[PDB]
């Protein structure tokens, strides 16, 4: 931090973690909206079939 | 003196639905692996930075 | 009933999941602001 | 240890889902069986009516026609009861649940 | 119940039981209105013959 | 008899159908408001 | 969400699901009000005929 | 029915539209203040 | 997949997904690279001064 200003390792790591959360956040919100466990077959397709 | 009405409509419809489900399952698997690739790319980019 | 078994996600679990996801997101945003408080101590060293 | 715990949790959740599917299979088969049992009870009542000596030949013929119809229903229900493409009552095998 | 809202197995079972009772209700009312035990051969046909 | 067999929807069936439809509507509207709680943490990021 | 503000995928998906439910809501209310299973022939026309 | 189909804007749609419009407005105003933090380092350069 | 309830098509779809993910494992292992060296493709060692 004190030694470098061109990049921010902390910022990059935090952004990665935020995106990783965002995946699950979007999944949960759409699952609640639809009311279905198997949605868009982005999961076990045996259940879909 | 066999006529023109379709012989086994339910069997034909089952085959069509099975084909549709198989192709949807293939697309779902591709999407899952592509999302995994995205996550790996982000991690590698962070470490290279 | 069997189709309901296979499908039909549980709102208890989904509500818990979204709530913890929202809190993790807000925590990530606040920590991101703290990290994006990228060092002005270099500027502080500069005029010395 | 965290990785092992994650694996165990995921496996147990999927196993619970499989057990739910097994319960569904049992429910379907038992419903079909209940219908078959009702048919058999009616057949026995008809037989009790028929065995008396007051009935004539035409009466016995009508009673046996009804009996044959209900036996045909038993066979039809047994043959056509189906769960997920598996004829539960048409085979003498076994099913395994993880 | 608390898990799912798309279906109601309790409602389905209750409807089935209601229909099963309604069959006998109709049979009894028709039997009383006509005054005849054997009616329209929905029952033992040997008795009717 | 036959016409009643064809027509005359099952009041129990459509009562259940509208009840679960109304519940799905209310749940969807609440979740829609939660989603329309659109990105505002970006505003917090801005002043940092 | 944290990435973009110009669009809201969650809102769009939720609106789609709400409309899909609203179709069945309207159908059910109309069916109850009329008391007729086959109504306006937006369903099986053989029954209507 | 047809007139309602043509007219009668979708409250969900315009609620979302105004929410994101307000957020864009606030972000633009904050960034505008950051920009109107116009070059003052020239003042620092002057006395050097 | 090991459950006996699953049918032939269900097993086929599950195996398709498994093959996709095995392909992803192989792809990531083969293509992960640092400074022109495939870290996950060889069985050697690197000496650091």
């Amino acid at each position: 931090m004190a030694q470098v200003i061109n990049t921010n390792s902390l910022s990059l790591i935090t952004q990665n973690n935020i995106n990783k959360n965002q995946s699950a956040l979007s999944s949960s919100i759409e699952r609640l909206s639809s009311g279905l466990r198997i949605n868009s077959a982005k999961d076990d397709a045996a259940g879909q079939a | 003196s066999a006529g023109s009405a379709t012989t086994n409509p339910l069997a034909a419809l089952d085959d069509a639905i099975s084909s549709i489900d198989k192709f949807r399952s293939s697309l779902g698997a591709i999407q899952n692996r592509l999302d995994s690739a995205v996550t790996n790319l982000n991690n590698t980019t962070t470490n290279l930075s | 009933e069997a189709q309901s078994r296979i499908q039909d996600a549980d709102y208890a679990t989904e509500v818990s999941n979204m709530s913890k996801a929202q809190i993790i997101q807000q925590a990530g945003n606040s920590v991101l602001a703290k990290a994006n408080q990228v060092p002005q101590q270099v500027l502080s060293l500069l005029q010395g | 240890i965290a990785n092992r715990f994650t694996s165990n949790i995921k496996g147990l959740t999927q196993a619970a889902r499989n057990a739910n599917d097994g319960i569904s299979v049992a429910q379907t088969t038992e419903g079909a069986l209940s219908e078959i049992n009702n048919n058999l009870q009616r057949i026995r009542e008809l037989t009790v009516q028929a065995t008396t000596g007051t009935n004539s030949d035409s009466d016995l013929d009508s009673i046996q026609d009804e009996i044959k119809s209900r036996l045909d229903e038993i066979d039809r229900v047994s043959g056509q009861t189906q769960f997920n493409g598996v004829n539960v009552l048409a085979k003498d095998g076994s099913m395994k649940i993880q």
